[PDB]
DNA sequence: ACTCTAAGATTAATCGGCTG
DNA sequence: TCAGCCGATTAATCTTAGAG
């Protein structure tokens, strides 16, 4: 497994910053933003988790 | 991080911290357990947690998030 | 090249809606 | 009922690809 490529980063920051107020994107928005990246809704759910709690432990 | 326009809601702190890993012994055997029963009786759930040394809410939960393991591999 | 950082994944444990 | 199931998520951690 390698890491995401700076592409598919940029995305996910894209709608992740877009949406500060509620973070929590629904299976759909995921399902989008999975096939944005060419990486599974896994992933970015699993992203979307590591970058909620990493950005709270850095406010 | 440093500086969010404001502290919405889901940046507070949730859950009114500890992680106590499983040893390879404890988790062997709950996967042992699963592949013959997906569910738990009262009964097997007493039995087990004494046997691995857990509290039942923790054989109870390590069960439900195995479900939903399952439930994701599809397989 | 070589080394720690942190990205990405895994999993206890929690919150809450819902039902058998 | 009301304890356990599901589902999504939290948060601690494990792994180890790579930024530095």
């Amino acid at each position: 497994r390698r890491n995401f490529s700076k592409q598919a980063s940029e995305i996910l920051n894209e709608y992740f910053y877009s949406h500060l107020s509620n973070p929590y994107p629904s299976e759909e928005a995921k399902e989008e933003l999975a096939r944005k990246c060419g990486i599974t809704v896994s992933q970015v759910s699993n992203w979307f988790g590591n970058k909620r709690i990493r950005y709270k432990k850095n406010i | 991080k440093k500086n969010p326009p404001q502290i919405y809601p889901w940046m507070k702190r949730v859950h009114l911290r500890q992680r106590t890993s499983y040893t390879r012994y404890q988790t062997l055997e709950l996967e042992k357990e699963f592949h013959f029963n997906r569910y738990l009786t009262r009964r097997r759930r007493i039995e087990i947690a004494h046997a691995l040394s857990l509290t039942e809410r923790q054989i109870k939960i390590w069960f439900q998030n195995r479900r939903m393991k399952w439930k994701k591999e599809h397989k």
